[PDB]
């Protein structure tokens, strides 16, 4: 009730698991042009504003937990983040955890991740390891 | 000091509701049976005006409030507004939890049984009072007279009743109601 | 102005004690001062804004 | 003290719009049809003195002057329930009642003939104004009275009140309908000429756009003058809300418009309203967001100005001011402006820094608002020149055929030549050129005689 | 032109302050002020700051 575990899971599904496919399609259609820029050319404030504007303009506006959705800019491209995730369950996790963030100026599509602000004690469930995964 | 939880005493006069604690010589709260709601929701919302004021608070906000009387001509006409008025009285004037105190309620003569039922439902479910009673105001005045047989003339502002009582029992065939009271005399 | 006022008003509506009200008013004033460029950190920014206002008055004249 | 505004309602359409505007202002201020403040209008926070005068300690009289060269419209205003609302000394009716015969030149000649009487009426209305800022003219440009008499009145006000601003709400003829008044383009041209020379601001009201809006949105197959007048009254109420709901900013027209009008020639204003809803949908106060507001405002269906599709000029927005009424969060306004910039939802002038201004306004406390959020858009868009170019083209189409020009030649203003039509065409061409320049960095030299 | 150049220099310093300003809304106001990038076209520091960060 107080930590809204089910609401947090639904928000994660909507945003991190792309359960809201119409919302994600709309958001990516609107944000692709800005996200296509190199990370060095990407304005983080512009990406955040476009994310929130797509969210309000997409079916993600209908998500009751959309206000728990925050923008997280991964220091590595989608390929490097994916490689880290692929190593997480493997002995390479330590090697991918120590892998420097990809120096390649990641496109916003490749830099895009969700963040979720979990307060203590609810942060005990949405832990940093779980949030990172 | 043994904090004997005092029963609540609520005198519902035709013009003014008077309330207090059992064993007090007078009600602790006495206010007109009027509930006022802000006349202009818009402008005073920012100034912390309540959406409605009850009793003395309605009078204090009369300039900005539209006053309504949940008791009309001595008869309860708005059960929700009367319950809100009682809640406001309890929490602001008496500053007591009605769930912790038995509540003695008063009623007008010939009060409808269904109206008593709705009042009882509101009292038991909203205020979670541990105990309650509903007494005819004139009967309580008769009890204050140390009598079990007699007629009580209860005259408020909104209604007059004549209630014959015999050996502690009211005589319903002899109970009379008169819709003439202080309000009519004030208009005259 | 609107943001600092809304924060003050929300805190005041949520204020439980007089010290909470005092703290909310202090926070409102500090927020306005910073956002009005009146804080110590904006002192260079405040001077530049004053020079801009002086140049605007000069342009007007 | 409030900057009082005198409302001039000219000709049949203009007079109907003015009458309905005064009615709307009374309703917003809680003034009875007799001019008395209603007992429920206890919120004395409105500035009536901007638009109304006090007739007594209780009666507020609109500072409105209804002016026609034909007595029918003035009498129809005087035949309304609000006849007692206005100060009778502020009511000027042409004694001849004949109007201008849909001739701008005739209206101008009638105004010149009634110059003394008209200026006496204007002064009588002005005395009811504590701090009169200027005059607002409501008129049609296609008729005779609202176009011609309006032009004459503007000229005489400019001569007598050369230091006061003169804004007009000029109803332009429908450009998509073939006007049966072949000289309507000539009347409009003469009125636009006078507006160019003697008016400081002309609000263009295209009857074609009014009819189109009534048809598509109000489902009115044939929009009546009365329906257009009621829409105009709604627009005037929205425009005066900031006078009626006082706040920290935009408490005067000049403060609001100073940022929007850089040069005297770029005095063609476009209007916008939001949210656009059909009368039946008043019930649900939609929690419209600042982003949603900005998105709906960008739809041409919601813009209260019918600008032509100029194919030759790369028309652009120079500046936008959004007046939003209702509950508005400043942080939501800021986020909306940020998103608009990131999404390039607004194009700014290329010759200087420009942005979309957003104003939040309170609703009238005496008038219950069915909508949680309302909004006005003010925008400077170069495509407004295309409306003037279209009017010039229509004038030339009539002038090139000399159609109905004999009726204007009957009046002294057009008796010898149609030079007012040619001046209107030239002014619209200069407006087009400046509007195209205003989309370009070379706008720094726009309106310079070397650039002209 | 002199007023514009003074304004542009002040604006460049203001943009630096905005990037150093705590208020995000002030950064959004700055972004709106150069919606057509006219000042960014006129003040090189405003062109560089948005491009680099």
């Amino acid at each position: 009730e107080e930590k809204e575990l089910v609401a947090h899971l639904r928000s994660i599904k909507r945003y991190f698991l792309m359960d809201q496919g119409d919302f994600f399609v709309h958001f990516m259609d609107l944000a692709e042009e800005e996200l296509r820029k190199p990370v060095e050319d990407i304005t983080p404030p512009r990406l955040e504003a476009l994310l929130e504007l797509a969210l309000r303009m997409s079916t993600a506006n209908t998500d009751p937990f959309k206000d728990d959705l925050k923008i997280d800019l991964m220091p590595h491209d989608l390929i490097t983040q994916l490689l880290r995730v692929l190593a997480i369950e493997t002995k390479q996790e330590k090697a991918m955890a120590h892998a420097d963030p990809t120096e390649l100026a990641l496109s916003g599509l490749e830099a895009f991740s969700f963040d979720y602000i979990v307060k203590w004690p609810l942060s005990l469930i949405i832990n940093r390891k779980a949030l990172t995964r | 000091m043994d904090d004997d939880i005092a029963a609540l005493v609520v005198d519902n006069g035709s013009g003014m509701c008077k309330a207090g604690f059992a064993g007090d010589d007078a009600p602790r709260a006495v206010f007109p049976s009027i509930v006022g709601r802000p006349r202009h929701q818009g402008v005073m919302v920012g100034m912390g005006q309540k959406d409605s004021y009850v009793g003395d608070e309605a009078q204090s906000k009369r300039g900005i409030l539209t006053l309504k009387y949940p008791i009309e001509h001595g008869i309860v006409t708005n059960w929700d507004d009367m319950e809100k008025i009682w809640h406001h009285t309890f929490y602001n004037e008496l500053r007591v939890a009605p769930e912790e105190h038995p509540v003695l309620l008063t009623e007008a003569p010939l009060n409808p049984k269904a109206n008593r039922e709705k009042m009882t439902q509101i009292m038991f479910e909203t205020f979670n009072t541990p105990a309650m009673y509903v007494a005819i105001q004139a009967v309580l005045s008769l009890y204050a007279s140390g009598r079990t047989t007699g007629i009580v003339m209860d005259s408020g502002d909104g209604v007059t009743h004549t209630v014959p009582i015999y050996e502690g029992y009211a005589l319903p065939h002899a109970i009379l109601r008169l819709d003439l009271a202080g309000r009519d005399l004030t208009d005259y | 102005l609107e943001c600092s006022w809304d924060e003050l008003w929300n805190k005041v509506q949520q204020a439980q004690d007089l010290d909470h009200i005092i703290a909310a008013h202090e926070v409102f004033l500090d927020t306005i001062i910073s956002r009005c460029l009146l804080d110590s950190d904006s002192r260079a920014l405040l001077n530049q804004l004053r020079a801009v206002f002086d140049q605007i008055i000069e342009l007007q004249n | 003290m409030p900057r009082e505004i005198i409302t001039l309602q000219l000709g049949q359409c203009g007079n109907q719009i003015g009458f309905e505007f005064w009615k709307q202002l009374c309703a917003e201020h809680g003034i009875s049809p007799e001019g008395i403040v209603e007992e429920f209008a206890t919120e004395g926070t409105d500035r009536k003195d901007v638009f109304f005068y006090q007739a007594d300690d209780e009666h507020y009289i609109p500072r409105a002057v209804l002016l026609d060269l034909e007595p029918r419209v003035i009498h129809s205003i005087l035949n309304s329930p609000y006849a007692k609302l206005y100060n009778p000394e502020n009511i000027y009716l042409s004694e001849h009642g004949g109007g201008a015969g849909n001739n701008w030149a005739s209206g101008f000649s009638q105004g010149e003939k009634i110059h003394e009487d008209i200026f006496d009426i204007i002064d009588r209305e002005a005395d009811g104004s504590d701090s009169l800022e200027g005059f607002v003219l409501c008129h049609s440009i296609a008729g005779g009275t609202g176009s011609g008499l309006g032009s004459y009145l503007l000229e005489r006000l400019n001569d007598r009140y050369p230091k006061k601003l003169v804004q007009t709400y000029s109803v332009f003829p429908n450009q998509d309908e073939m006007s049966d008044v072949v000289v309507q383009p000539y009347n409009s041209l003469l009125t636009l000429k006078r507006l160019t020379q003697n008016a400081d601001c002309v609000v263009v009201l295209d009857n074609t756009a009014l009819n189109r809006i009534a048809t598509d949105r109000l489902h009115i197959q044939n929009p009546s003058f009365s329906q257009i007048n009621q829409l105009v009254s709604t627009i005037m109420s929205a425009s005066t809300t900031t006078l009626r709901y006082p706040g920290y900013m935009n408490n005067d027209l000049i403060g609001l418009i100073a940022s929007l009008i850089p040069t005297p020639r770029l005095h063609f204003l476009m209007t916008g309203y939001t949210p656009l809803t059909t009368d039946q949908s008043v019930a649900s106060v939609r929690k419209t967001t600042v982003l949603d507001v900005m998105r709906r405002l960008l739809q041409p269906k919601n813009v209260m100005v019918s600008t032509g599709r100029d194919r030759q000029t790369n028309h652009c927005y120079i500046a936008i001011l959004n007046i939003i009424q209702g509950e508005v969060d400043p942080t939501q306004v800021h986020k909306s402006l940020q998103r608009i910039r990131e999404r390039k939802l607004a194009n700014f002038i290329p010759w200087g820094p420009a942005s979309i201004q957003v104003a939040l306004s309170r609703k009238s406390p005496y008038l219950p608002s069915a909508h949680r959020v309302s909004g006005l858009m003010m925008a400077n868009h170069t495509s407004i020149s295309s409306l003037f170019e279209r009017t010039c083209r229509q004038y030339d189409k009539l002038r090139k055929r000399e159609a109905f020009l004999e009726q204007f030649r009957k009046e002294d203003m057009f008796k010898d030549n149609f030079d007012e039509m040619d001046t209107s065409r030239e002014i619209v061409q200069q407006l087009i050129d400046e509007y195209h320049a205003a989309t370009r960095p070379d706008y720094i030299s726009w309106g310079t005689q070397e650039q002209e | 032109r002199i007023l514009t150049h003074f304004y542009q220099g002040i604006v460049q310093q203001f943009l630096v302050l905005l990037t150093t300003s705590s208020d995000e809304s002030l950064r959004f106001l700055s972004f709106r002020l150069d919606f057509n990038e006219h000042y960014k076209a006129r003040e090189p520091r405003l062109r560089v700051s948005l491009g680099t960060r």
